[PDB]
């Protein structure tokens, strides 16, 4: 947590029907968007805080 | 492994998202199709439907 | 000389002007359009908005 791998993820097609088949993933919670409908909109440059 | 669920690890992966006047990147998983003009229709471009 | 006709067609241009900018106020709400909350936000909470 002190070190949190920050991925700068662009030029990418984002599926997100992907991180469900996997093991069991809970609370989804986007703040400011659906947790669906994420797969018809355009963004610039996401980042990945894991 | 013998701990309760409030003490086990749990992997996080937090995605900020940014919307800014620029061409975007990254999209979702929606196959383009060719440009009709001259006659009314849906348009579903990056982020104006 | 014809103010007391131009005056009539400037009120009426005015307030068609003010009808058409008053769909630029949020009144409250996160934004003026409504295919930018529709495709983020889901039915649930797109009504309070």
């Amino acid at each position: 947590v002190y070190a949190w791998n920050r991925k700068r993820i662009s030029n990418c097609v984002a599926d997100y029907s992907v991180l469900y088949n996997l093991a069991p993933f809970f609370t989804f919670k986007c703040y400011g968007v659906s947790p669906t409908k994420l797969n018809d909109l355009c963004f610039t440059n996401v980042y990945a805080d894991s | 492994p013998t701990y309760g669920v409030g003490h086990q690890p749990y992997r996080v992966v937090v995605l900020s998202f940014e919307l800014l006047h620029a061409p975007a990147t990254v999209c979702g998983p929606k196959k383009s199709t060719n440009l009709v003009k001259n006659k009314c229709v849906n348009f579903n471009f990056n982020g104006l439907k | 000389a014809l103010g007391k006709l131009q005056d009539v067609v400037n009120h009426n241009a005015q307030a068609l002007n003010t009808l058409v900018k008053q769909l630029s106020s949020k009144f409250g709400a996160i934004s003026s359009v409504l295919n930018d909350i529709f495709s983020r936000l889901d039915p649930p909470e797109a009504e309070v908005q």
